[PDB]
């Protein structure tokens, strides 16, 4: 969940806090 | 209850519509918002992209400035 190696990912909780 | 500490939410969420806005135009526009579904690799409709702009005020500013976002991200203000 974003939890090992954070190489990217955290546009996701932006993105699907605004769509989900 | 102590949770959340730092202010930087506001840090979290202008680094976030910055990822969305390559422009540096100060709007997320549909096409910085369908750029950002692109980039995650979800495949949405153009529907739900209007939704969510939509959503993030045609009342006032059209498209979505760093106001729009934090009323779109302050709408979970435990909610």
């Amino acid at each position: 969940r974003a939890d090992l190696h954070h190489q990217h990912s955290v546009l996701h909780r932006a993105l699907q806090a605004w769509v989900t | 209850t102590q949770k959340m500490s730092e202010k930087d939410t506001k840090e979290e969420i202008l680094k976030a519509f910055k990822l969305f806005d390559d422009d540096e135009t100060g709007k997320i526009s549909f096409k910085n918002l369908k750029r950002v579904a692109k980039e995650l690799g979800e495949n949405l409709t153009d529907e739900e992209l209007q939704e969510m702009i939509d959503e993030a005020d045609r009342d006032g500013d059209g498209e979505v400035s760093e106001q729009e976002f934090l009323r779109i991200m302050k709408k979970t203000s435990l909610y």
